[PDB]
């Protein structure tokens, strides 16, 4: 979902239903949804082990 | 699997249900072509001693006709009816059919002795004995889901004021009635009048004293909330009963007069004077109703049904009840929050879904009601008209209990007891211990 | 004479005067279009009440038609006996077959 | 809710009142039942708080 | 009088006037060479249609030959009863043995 | 061999089927000389309510003869008839034969709830259920192979 | 397949959507398991039947 290259499926009821249920609450998922041209960002972890 | 091992932790051998007697009970909740005659009697006796011991020649001829068919128990619905066959019906049932009924009353009493092991002895707390304050099923804050009397209410009304005791009855406070009659009945009343009809004999007619003492409510509670969800595996909910037509069916009678030089008609096929003979089969009769379910009844046994004139009843009433946590747990942090429990009055638990029988319309007899999240029909809630079409998608996944009988964050048994039933792998003899060790309070 | 397509017709004495052998047959031979020109004084509420009160009296007469065939019933339970201070009261567990030749 | 009216028609009056509200989102407590005990610890639920 | 080697002969009234005891025997005693000189007005299409319509009327007459032996049939399902507002409708699960001496 | 482990993976005890029924039904599909009256009947009932409830005594007397015959279930090829025998034909049939029909319909209903334990509840997707996007046997895109 | 002759429906389907789910699971799962292949379907000549 950071990749942005592949075309989505047709129904926006279904295509958003995956994108909420995969990104939230995954570690690597984008915080703000991906910009139109630029590189998306991974959220800052509060601490590293 | 952790809870099912806990059920095996009490499965040291306190009591075991016989494995040949389990399959008679599982088939009973699996029954299709299960005749609705038995359901009509389960609304007709009400649990009254006076009506049961009058209809004893019918019920013995009903059970023997059913035990010779299915190798499955009958009258598994009402626990009051179960114990009466054990106690006041002797060995006139066959030798094997009684032994199924011997186990169930033993197995309910076996669960009752779990509590007295796990309660220390000592003095009371205000205002009840502390051997009752561990197992929720002994507390009168609960009610059985189907109560034929006001016994559980009157044991509850003696409880002290500063723990709340408000029990609503159709939007009214409960008012009692001793007995009904044919000219008294008046089905469609909306007020708080409730009924107390089940007595030993008509000479008592009491109102404010409960009939048989407080352990009798505990045996009903242990059966419907432990035994019933273990066997049925969900799949069964309760129903309100239209007493309009149930009495209106059963008083249809065709019994021909007998030549004085002739004996009693016994054979149901070859005897023309038999009541279930095809010459006497007229539509909408009860002789038609028995033959719908392959039940063989003698001739003069049919005339014993006249007791249903005297001991009658009325509507199935919804009973919310309100209690706020039982003593020893009342703290200034926790006073305002309440615990609501739904319970129907004089209702019938449907032991199997039935749709394909178009010989009875949906709603001629029974108005289905999901009291608790334990008791929610995955099939016969969805196909009872009128049902909206967008919901039978979602009706299978979640239960459809209305908050007119309590919701799943307020009711004393929450949801995940129900899901533990469906994910059970340990068999029936381990689950009944497993639920009892769940019902202990924190 | 009851007319089951007219709710104002049904009374207890109209039902009881018709035999229970012919009570079912009279219901099965009427029309099924309810006439609203003849309302019961309690409507459909008391008409069902009135119909039930007629059947219960008829079946007691049906037992009297077989009263020569049946035995005299005994009390079902204890606590009801005349000589109670010298003899205990019994009830009969009604399991037998009442039949008189 | 308080029990309003006769209970002979209680549930049929119920479903017409709540025919929209049942299907707008997902019921919380049922979906926790199908959670693996390791999946429940994860931030996939966002109902741990 | 039907002639089963001629398709234009078979009508419903020709089949129905012959009894079903003799209907099979008339078919078993004909020749099996079809005459094309007598075509049915619908050909072999309607001739099979015409033959089926004759048997169904005859078997209803066969039931009337045993109507003294059989009981009156009741409705099989619910939803069909005259007194439906005071009494529920039943159906009979037809499992018995209809026979009249 | 891998798929049978998956077949055993759901055989933890969700439902079992009796071996007395299996040896009856395996016979019934392997019955040479299964009498062709029953094939003529299965066209004639249509799987219909009005015909099966009317011809209910003939279905009893055929099966009881066939149960005193080869000890296999009858009418096994049509599901419609089997559910009709379960829900209509009561204690006429000997109930060693009826327990076969119990272990078929209840076995079918236990298969249907495999899906619902593996679906996550929530919103529809236009315009079908999201419990319906998983198992092909629930889609109306399929049809049953024999539809009456 | 009608419960009585008085229905005669066209736009109303008969018995609900669970009924077709039962039939499909029987013919495509149960039936090929028992018979080990070896079945076929047949167009039935209703003329002579």
């Amino acid at each position: 979902y950071l990749g942005r290259g592949a075309p989505p499926l047709l129904d926006n009821a279904a295509a958003v239903y995956l994108r909420n249920a995969v990104v939230a609450g995954n570690r690597l998922g984008p915080a703000q949804p991906v910009p139109v041209f630029g590189c998306a960002q991974v959220p800052r972890r509060a601490g590293m082990d | 699997a952790f809870r099912d091992a806990r059920g095996l932790e009490l499965g040291v051998g306190r009591h075991a249900m016989a494995p040949a007697t389990i399959a008679a009970v599982r088939g009973a909740f699996e029954d299709r072509n299960y005749p609705a005659v038995f359901y009509l009697l389960q609304a007709a006796i009400h649990g009254s001693e006076h009506v049961f011991c009058a209809l004893a020649r019918l019920v013995v001829q009903c059970i023997t006709s059913y035990w010779n068919n299915t190798r499955c128990a009958a009258f598994v619905n009402d626990y009051s009816l179960v114990s009466y066959v054990v106690t006041y019906l002797g060995g006139d049932l066959p030798e094997e059919c009684m032994a199924v009924y011997r186990d169930l009353v033993a197995h309910v009493e076996a669960l009752a002795q779990l509590v007295d092991d796990f309660t220390l002895t000592g003095p009371e707390l205000g205002g009840q004995a502390q051997a009752e304050l561990n197992h929720l099923m002994r507390d009168p804050a609960l009610l059985p889901p189907l109560v034929w009397d006001c016994d559980a209410l009157m044991r509850r009304a003696a409880l002290d004021r500063h723990r709340d005791c408000r029990v609503s009855a159709g939007g009214h406070d409960p008012v009692y009635a001793a007995a009904c009659n044919v000219a008294t009945a008046d089905f469609n009343r909306n007020d708080g009048q409730l009924l107390h009809n089940t007595q030993a004999r008509a000479a008592d007619a009491a109102d404010d004293r409960p009939h048989r003492g407080a352990d009798w409510t505990v045996h009903h509670k242990i059966y419907y909330y432990v035994m019933v969800p273990a066997f049925s595996r969900g799949r069964c909910c309760t129903a309100g009963v239209r007493f309009d037509r149930v009495y209106a069916t059963l008083q249809n009678m065709v019994v021909p007069e007998i030549t004085p030089g002739e004996d009693c008609p016994s054979d149901p096929v070859t005897d023309p004077a038999h009541p279930l003979h095809p010459a006497n089969l007229v539509a909408n009769t009860v002789n038609a109703m028995f033959h719908n379910g392959r039940v063989v009844v003698d001739g003069p046994a049919m005339l014993t049904l006249q007791v249903l004139a005297h001991n009658m009843a009325e509507r199935t009433t919804a009973l919310l009840c309100s209690a706020a946590p039982d003593a020893g747990a009342n703290t200034a942090s926790t006073t305002n929050m309440r615990i609501f429990d739904g319970a129907l009055h004089a209702g019938i638990l449907l032991m199997a879904p039935q749709h394909l029988d178009h010989t009875i319309q949906n709603g001629d007899y029974f108005y289905p009601l999901p009291v608790h999240a334990l008791f929610a029909g995955a099939d016969h809630v969805a196909n009872a008209p009128n049902f909206p079409p967008a919901l039978r998608d979602l009706s299978r996944q979640v239960p459809l209990v209305p908050p007119a009988l309590g919701a799943n964050y307020f009711s004393s048994i929450r949801q995940p007891v129900v899901q533990h039933v469906r994910e059970s792998a340990a068999g029936e003899n381990a689950l009944t211990y497993a639920l009892m060790a769940g019902y202990f309070k924190i | 004479v009851p007319q089951f397509h007219r709710p104002s017709t049904v009374t207890t004495d109209s039902v009881r005067a018709l035999g229970m052998r012919g009570l079912v047959l009279a219901t099965n031979n009427s029309q099924f279009i309810m006439d609203n020109n003849h309302p019961h004084p309690q409507g459909t509420q008391g008409a069902v009440r009135e119909f039930l009160r007629g059947q219960a009296a008829a079946l007691t007469d049906l037992g009297l038609a077989h009263a020569n065939n049946t035995f005299t019933p005994q009390p079902m339970f204890a606590g009801d006996a005349p000589a109670a201070w010298l003899r205990p009261a019994f009830g009969l567990r009604r399991t037998y077959s009442p039949f008189v030749v | 809710a308080a029990p309003a009216g006769p209970a002979a028609d209680m549930q049929q009056l119920f479903l017409n009142a709540w025919g929209q509200r049942l299907a707008h989102g997902r019921v919380r407590w049922v979906a926790e039942g199908q959670m693996t005990p390791e999946q429940f610890m994860q931030p996939d639920n966002a109902n741990l708080a």
